[PDB]
């Protein structure tokens, strides 16, 4: 039940924990239950989970081309894996809104003499999430800021503790889009369950 | 009924032609990998026999009525054969000699003179002294270029007479015939169509070149204070080259991020105890993984992959001896350039093997730019960071860096983009000269007007109609066509994009590796197997997806650099004025 306690993380900062399915189904109301390389009746185990709307559920499905699986979270699913998409009232606390990274790409310094100065950002230098890993911290931080700025589509150039081959900061330009909920009294969650 | 005669003729031709070809090629190989007086004699007599055979069967082929041949492949084989001389040979031999033995003498000591390959090339490559560079530049053209004038003039007149005898408008029209094909609907390609396509693609490149030109200009202004105008053309002698063909040597002056070194795995191969045999074996598995041919037992026996310890020619070449006999001649070192070259040269072998099943006369590339373009694309793939990483040469956790990508792309642009206006302008000038659009007494005048308008380069010294700058280049003095370099570059990128699309690569095009991609290999092979049996437009479509020439893939390849340059030039003039000169 721990994953339903406190708040619910956004796609770019998905929660992960490692350890009765029927009991879980008594906490939330499942809309979609699909499995890849495993029978749902059969489902160490690990769960990757985050807030995500039901209406845009399509993005959660394997093989789909989307921003979610490009910049936020992509399931490699090398182990047998199941996807559960469900809604529930955590009152944990329900999400106020849903923030997703829509883009992130690398920047180089305009003036080589100053690694901390003005940057030139190149759209072609796309930084996409690696399956199973979280987004880079210069990408995820934009998502975190976008989730609170108030702009429904926030953009920013940030660096966050990651260094290049010389020891200088890595800067990346990110774009985050915030979507307002239709049902304001429920949380929409996505759960990726692997053996 | 003549369709049948033509067939038995070609059958007999092939039986004798392959025998004579093989022995001729073997003699040449033996010379190049030994070099003796005995071997040069054997080579010379072997070449003689083939030549007399070929000419005798040319005369027979020309007695056939091509218009009544039904089988297209028979028609093309007949064409392979079917398609003032003393005076012209004298002019051509003298021109070549003058270029080869050309030297520039010092003004304070006429007894001490430098030759192109013994010192003048090193001045143009390494010198940072405005006046030393100018001496070598002007000296070459004054001493050599002014000798080739009366010879180039006679050359042009004699060549036009030849071309017209063969029912061409001029010698330029003759050369453009290398792109002419027959075919249904729009597969056919006209000689004058090349002109439209070359000019059409050029106009789409200009914006990229103008920004690259402006960037280089601001860097040279610092290197040579008060010598270069911020809104003017670049002085010809400051481009790091005797002719300005490439901007490669300016990298040390233009490098965006000088503290951000490129990837070099020389040390890795040395520590891991690599050698020539290892390098070629790694190249072989690359081609096998994409889905092409492995090397034969003969290849691994009679090739020269190392310098012997004889007198040999170490210049890397791919040989097709005949009768399924393939070899590579290359004095391989453990560096990085030879590593990538091994892929280039083996790429040639892959093509040669692919069409080994074609009729003798059709065993060649579909177009003059296809054979080389294939080599280049295979080489590029093997140079990617992920390939080097998977080979165990680049650190598995090697840190990512965006500045090094900009450094890489610019270096590529200096060699690839900065040369296209040169090829375009040079060939255009010659075409106009052959047509008669440029008067005999306005050759120099137009050379420099066109160069200033098209390339953005200005003469350091006033020249009159006693100079010939075009003929100061190897290809012009030695009667070679030049356009092949223009079309090769464009095809190279069309091929790479299509294969990276087939391989389902998502990301920057400059970071694409086609390894472990049988689909890309199958698509490539389909084109390679055709040889000259089909129009190059057909062969092109089979690999690109379209039968037209398209420069866009080139512009997409360098797009990340274009965006960078645009911002760098925010406070700079872009383009140039031609009213300024030094
Ligand atoms: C998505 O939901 C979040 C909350 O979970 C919204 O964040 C809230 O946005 C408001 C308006 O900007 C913040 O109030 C402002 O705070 C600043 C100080 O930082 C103050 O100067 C302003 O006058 C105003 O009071 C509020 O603090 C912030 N909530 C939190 C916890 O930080 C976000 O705006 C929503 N996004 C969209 C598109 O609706
Ligand atoms: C390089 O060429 C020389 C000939 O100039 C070759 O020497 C001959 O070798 C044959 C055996 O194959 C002898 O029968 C001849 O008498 C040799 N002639 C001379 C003048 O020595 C030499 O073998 C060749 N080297 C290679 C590697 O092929
Ligand atoms: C916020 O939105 C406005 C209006 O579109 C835009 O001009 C501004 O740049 C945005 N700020 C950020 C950080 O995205
Ligand atoms: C040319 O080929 C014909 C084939 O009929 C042959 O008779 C003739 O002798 C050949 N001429 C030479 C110089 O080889
Ligand atoms: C033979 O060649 C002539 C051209 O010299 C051509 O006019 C004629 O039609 C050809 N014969 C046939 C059957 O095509
Ligand atoms: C490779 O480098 C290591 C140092 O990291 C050295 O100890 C080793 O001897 C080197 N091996 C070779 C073949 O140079
Ligand atoms: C390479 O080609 C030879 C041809 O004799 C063949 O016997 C061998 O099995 C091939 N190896 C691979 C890996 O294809
Ligand atoms: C290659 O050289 C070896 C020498 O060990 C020999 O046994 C083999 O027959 C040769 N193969 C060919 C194709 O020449
Ligand atoms: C291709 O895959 C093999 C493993 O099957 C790997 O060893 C090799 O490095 C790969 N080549 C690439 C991705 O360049």
């Amino acid at each position: 039940t721990k994953l339903f306690i406190g708040q619910v993380p956004q796609p770019y900062e998905f929660g992960r924990l490692v350890f009765n399915f029927t009991k879980l189904l008594s906490y939330f109301q499942v809309n979609t239950f699909q499995c890849q390389k495993v029978t749902p009746e059969s489902i160490s185990l690990t769960v990757d989970w985050f807030a995500y709307r039901v209406e845009d559920k399509s993005d959660l499905l394997p093989g789909s081309s989307s921003d979610l699986q490009r910049f936020n979270y992509k399931p490699t699913y090398s182990n047998p894996t199941c996807l559960i998409s469900a809604y529930t009232n955590l009152v944990g606390v329900n999400p106020t809104n849903y923030t997703t990274l829509t883009n992130c790409y690398g920047c180089v310094d305009k003036d080589p003499a100053n690694p901390w100065g003005d940057q030139i950002c190149i759209p072609e230098f796309v930084t996409e999430v690696e399956p199973g890993f979280r987004p880079k911290p210069s990408c995820a931080r934009v998502g975190l800021e976008g989730h609170i700025s108030g702009n429904d589509t926030y953009s920013a150039i940030v660096t966050n503790g990651e260094l290049d081959s010389t020891g200088d900061p890595i800067w990346r330009k990110g774009v985050a889009l915030t979507k307002q909920p239709i049902d304001s009294s429920r949380a929409d969650l996505a759960f990726f369950v692997s053996v | 009924t003549e369709d049948e005669k033509a067939k038995e003729f070609l059958e007999k031709f092939d039986l004798e032609a392959e025998k004579l070809y093989h022995q001729s090629s073997l003699a040449s190989w033996n010379y190049n990998t030994n070099i003796t007086e005995e071997n040069v004699k054997k080579m010379n007599e072997a070449d003689r026999e083939w030549s007399t055979f070929y000419e005798n069967m040319t005369k027979i082929a020309k007695n056939y009525n091509l218009s009544q041949i039904t089988d297209d492949k028979v028609k093309r084989q007949l064409q392979a054969l079917q398609q003032e001389n003393k005076r012209l040979n004298n002019i051509l031999n003298e021109m070549s000699t003058i270029y080869s033995t050309g030297k520039v003498c010092k003004p304070n000591n006429p007894q001490q003179c430098l030759l192109l390959a013994t010192g003048l090339e090193d001045i143009m490559q390494y010198s940072k002294d405005y006046d030393e560079r100018l001496w070598a530049w002007e000296g070459w053209r004054s001493q050599v270029g002014k000798q080739l004038r009366p010879l180039y003039e006679k050359y042009v007149d004699l060549k036009n007479e030849m071309a017209r005898e063969k029912n061409y408008e001029d010698y330029g029209d003759y050369w453009r015939g290398d792109y002419e094909t027959d075919g249904k609907e729009d597969y056919a390609y006209s000689r004058n169509q090349l002109i439209d396509d070359v000019e059409r693609t050029f106009e789409e490149i200009k914006p990229l070149y103008e920004h690259l030109h402006a960037y280089v200009r601001t860097k040279l202004m610092d290197a040579y204070p008060s010598r270069i105008s911020p809104t003017g053309c670049l002085p010809a002698h400051l481009l790091g080259d005797m002719w300005g063909r490439f901007w490669t040597n300016l990298y040390d002056l233009t490098v965006p991020y000088g503290e951000k070194p490129t990837i070099d795995v020389t040390a890795a191969m040395i520590n891991q105890s690599w050698d020539a045999e290892k390098i070629f074996k790694e190249a072989e598995k690359f081609f096998m993984s994409v889905g092409l041919f492995n090397m034969t037992q003969g290849f691994w026996n009679n090739s020269m992959l190392t310098k012997p310890d004889r007198e040999v020619v170490c210049h890397p070449t791919a040989w097709d001896l005949g009768n399924n006999d393939f070899r590579i001649k290359m004095c391989t070192k453990v560096t990085m350039d030879d590593f990538l070259t091994a892929h280039h040269e083996m790429g040639h072998i892959q093509y040669d093997m692919a069409y080994a099943k074609q009729p003798f006369l059709l065993r060649n590339g579909a177009n003059e730019g296809f054979h080389e373009a294939v080599g280049e694309i295979m080489s590029l793939s093997a140079a990617t960071p992920k390939h080097l990483k998977d080979l165990g040469l680049l650190a598995q956790n090697y840190p990512e860096d965006y500045e090094t990508e900009i450094n890489f792309l610019l270096k590529q642009a200096l060699n690839i983009v900065g040369t296209l206006p040169f090829t375009y302008m040079l060939e255009k000038w010659r075409w106009m000269v052959f047509k008669g659009q440029i008067p005999k007494d306005q050759w120099t005048k137009k050379w420099w007007e066109m160069k200033r308008d098209i390339v953005g380069v200005v003469e350091p010294v006033p020249h009159d109609e006693t100079y010939c700058d075009a003929a100061s280049l190897f290809h012009v003095a030695n009667d070679y066509s030049f356009i092949r370099y223009y079309t090769r570059t464009i095809f190279q990128f069309q091929f790479q994009e299509a294969l990276c699309r087939t391989a389902q690569h998502t990301g920057p095009l400059h970071k694409c590796d086609i390894s472990n991609s049988t689909a890309a290999g199958e698509k490539l092979l389909k084109m390679l197997e055709l040889g000259k049996s089909q129009p190059w437009t057909f062969a092109l479509e089979n690999i690109v997806g379209e039968r037209k020439i398209n420069v866009r893939p080139l512009l997409d390849y360098f797009r990340p650099l274009f965006n960078w340059l645009k911002e760098q030039n925010s406070n700079s003039f872009v383009g140039w004025r031609t009213d300024w000169s030094p």
